[PDB]
RNA sequence: GUAAAUUUAACUGUUAGUCCAAAGAGGAACAGCUCUUUGGACACUAGGAAAAAACCUUGUAGAGAGAGUAAAAAAUUUAACA
């Protein structure tokens, strides 16, 4: 690159800030593509003892979705140490309370335990909705794409397709339907 | 009129990944041969600089660049300062080309050239073992021998 | 019409095998940014401009916090060390290239 | 002089001064500074890679922490470029 | 050395990816096909003996 | 001359790379004009 | 309620209904027939 | 197919034993229970089953910033009846 020795290392070295989205997106794929982020394991200068994490900025983590019944059935277990801190939120209420803690909480499960993690935590950033503020705006690089595909409801569906589709069955004409 | 197999399209009635069709092997061949004689002419002309090589010794792989310096973990019956070639060459390279063997490249091809230029000893090796409660203890210490050379220059011929 | 990857980001890759079909040639020339995908540059009547020299002195914990704030980090790295590690740390580091 | 860089021989002052004249004197037009790449810019740890082009054809790229800085490794780089003492150029025959 | 050119040769690593992208995709048509087709440029294998 | 004491590195090359050292934004293509994602412009 | 788990038909006025994850016995003739699968 | 065996000479040390599989006995067709037999392993290495004696993979010793493998990750969601 016939770069000078000092600026090439800060290029290879510099953190990127990469967008992710949320919007009926698995906060499990969300926090696995955004802790491989956050560690650098997508460098292939990367080792734990080099500091090559990057900014990972997630929005719309208020729309997420659970698929099965994960709303009602997962549980968030914590303990105020003071006999019966003893707690256990289901996710709905979670999510209700604190619209980024369940994002958080499964990026947090995702890092390594070690003593980098919240370092790695402090260059995670979390919103709610659609707003950005501006600063992080400006640092923004990259937003990555989406892990599910947003199945397209019934009403998005255009003519073309609607009729491109075969119709299965002839219906009887006499039932009320 | 639906073919007796069509499926009408559904969000699994296709694979999930893209349909990819290869080119075709007439025009393929003949695709592969000119950029086989651009690469050659630019091998001719001398269009690269600072070649670097993957090289098998030793039972090593090392990548190699000319003025290079390498440490072997053995004694390789050479005097100091002798030139040698190294021959088992599983890549060479340059910017904007790069040559691969299957596995390795032919010697009318490329050609490595090395000097030994130090027969010297590691630092000393500690093998210690040791069992408790049953009075096991061992030491022995070791230097294996090493080689260090220096990898001289990486040569291109037009062969391809 | 067929390339195996995406051609547009790194180098215009294409591949090929010799006739006798004992080596692959590879032909790598790089991908340059085109002028169009760049960007722009970005861009006291009657005294001297007195310089503005303040230099507010933090106590230890705002001026960590603050610290922390700007590099995106936890208060630990800021916090100092003893003199143990202080003198076992190696002041004439081996250099490589 | 085996392996230092031009720049960490040769001392040089305002590489965009020097560069710029021997556009002039190869008749070029001169460069335009762009920003190919900018990633941070708010926090304290920035990076800019800075192109230099001319005639909408890119000659040089450099990174730095500073658009300005950036914009000198550019000019530096096209330096090298231009005199041909560049890292991968084709190494000493002994 | 496949991390050594990812690191310090990322076209060449780009050409090695897309020779065993290739490759890849030689194996799908030659599974597909299930037949005696011609057996695909890459997928040769150059014997020894 | 050379300290016989512990080598890193079994190899030392001054030049080692060729092709351009890894940087974030080698494998990273570009947008129309430079845009930022989600830029109001 | 009494709960089962096997639940019976003891009426010919008794039907089964699934609520809430479980199965009930509901008769509106003879509510001594209530049932609830545990 | 293999390379050990028997004898002669000279002695020490071990002779308070555990799990697993199998055939039994006692006991509750209890026990990380007790008692025999056959065979492993442990009382020696390394990998796996989370940690790990006894389960599974593996043995003969060093250096290597090479490579091929062994064992090796649990799956399941149920009640209409003329
Ligand atoms: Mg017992
Ligand atoms: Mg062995
Ligand atoms: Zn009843």
């Amino acid at each position: 690159s016939s770069f000078s020795r000092a600026p090439q290392q800060w290029a290879t070295f510099a953190r990127i800030w990469y967008l992710l989205d949320g919007k009926m997106q698995p906060p499990g794929k969300l926090a696995a593509m955004a802790s491989i982020r956050l560690q650098g394991l997508h460098k292939p200068v990367y080792h734990a003892l080099s500091d090559c994490g990057d900014h990972v900025v997630i929005m719309n983590t208020r729309h997420i979705a659970f698929s099965g019944n994960k709303w009602e059935q997962k549980v968030y277990s914590s303990h105020t140490g003071y006999p019966g801190g003893f707690r256990q939120v289901t996710a709905a209420q979670l999510h209700l309370r604190d619209p980024v803690a369940i994002v958080k909480l499964a990026i947090y499960g995702m890092l390594p335990k070690n003593l980098h993690r919240r370092t790695m935590m402090e260059r995670l950033h979390l919103f709610p909705d659609e707003y950005i503020p501006e600063d992080i705006l400006k640092n923004l690089v990259e937003e990555l794409p989406q892990p599910r595909k947003i199945p397209k409801r019934l009403d998005e569906y255009t003519q073309e397709e609607i009729d491109a589709f075969p119709r299965l069955w002839t219906p009887p004409e006499d039932y009320r339907l | 009129s639906y073919l007796p197999g069509y499926v009408p399209k559904t969000s699994l009635s296709s694979p999930p990944w893209p349909e990819v069709v290869l080119p075709d092997p007439v025009e393929e061949t003949r695709h592969h041969a000119e950029v086989v004689k651009k690469v050659n002419e630019m091998i001719v002309t001398g269009q690269y600089g600072r070649l670097f090589a993957v090289v098998h010794f030793a039972s090593r792989q090392w990548k190699v660049t000319s003025e290079d310096l390498i440490l072997i973990g053995n004694e390789l019956d050479l005097a100091c300062g002798e030139r040698i070639r190294l021959e088992k060459v599983l890549l060479v390279g340059a910017d904007n080309f790069t040559l691969l063997g299957k596995p390795l490249l032919g010697k009318d091809l490329v050609r490595v050239e090395a000097t030994v230029i130090e027969k010297t000893e590691s630092w000393p090796r500690i093998i210690m073992r040791f069992r408790k409660r049953k009075n096991f203890k061992k030491k022995r210490i070791v230097t294996t021998p090493q080689t260090v050379l220096r990898i001289n220059s990486i040569e291109i011929a037009p062969c391809l | 019409t067929y390339s195996p990857l995406p051609d547009d980001y790194n180098c215009n890759v294409e591949l090929a095998l010799t006739s006798d079909g004992r080596t692959i040639v590879c032909y790598h020339p790089s991908v340059d940014i085109p002028y169009e995908h760049t960007k722009p540059i970005p861009r006291d009547q009657v005294l001297k401009t007195r310089l503005e020299e303040k230099v507010e002195h933090l106590e230890e914990g705002p001026m960590i916090e603050q610290l922390s704030k700007m590099f995106f980090t936890t208060k630990h790295r800021w916090y100092p060390h003893g003199r143990y590690h202080r003198c076992r740390k190696n002041l004439n580091p081996p250099k490589d290239r | 002089m085996t392996g230092k860089e031009l720049f960490e021989m040769w001392k040089i002052i305002n590489p965009m001064g020097l560069l710029v004249e021997e556009l002039k004197k190869r008749n070029v037009s001169a460069p335009e500074s762009r920003l190919t790449r900018q990633s941070g810019g708010t926090t304290a740890l920035p990076l800019y890679f800075v192109g230099l082009y001319c005639d909408k054809k890119l000659i040089a790229e450099g990174p730095g922490e500073t658009v300005l800085v950036a914009e000198e490794e550019a000019a530096r780089v096209a330096l090298r470029k231009l005199y041909g003492f560049t890292e991968n150029r084709r190494p000493w025959n002994y | 050395v496949l991390a050594d050119l990812a690191i310090y040769e990322p076209k060449t690593f780009k050409s090695l990816a897309a020779l065993a992208s290739r490759r890849r995709h030689e194996g799908f048509a030659a599974a597909l096909g299930d037949g005696k087709e011609p057996e695909g440029i890459f997928s040769r294998v150059v014997q020894y003996h | 001359g050379l300290d016989v004491i512990r080598i890193r590195k079994p190899f030392h090359t001054d030049n080692p790379s060729i092709q351009g050292q890894w940087h974030p934004f080698t494998n990273k293509p570009t947008t129309f004009r430079g845009l930022r994602p989600r830029e109001v412009q | 309620f009494k709960n089962k788990t096997v639940l019976k038909k003891r009426c010919k006025d008794c039907y089964l209904v699934k609520r809430r994850g479980r199965w009930y016995v509901y008769c509106k003739t003879h509510p001594r027939h209530k049932q609830r699968q545990m």
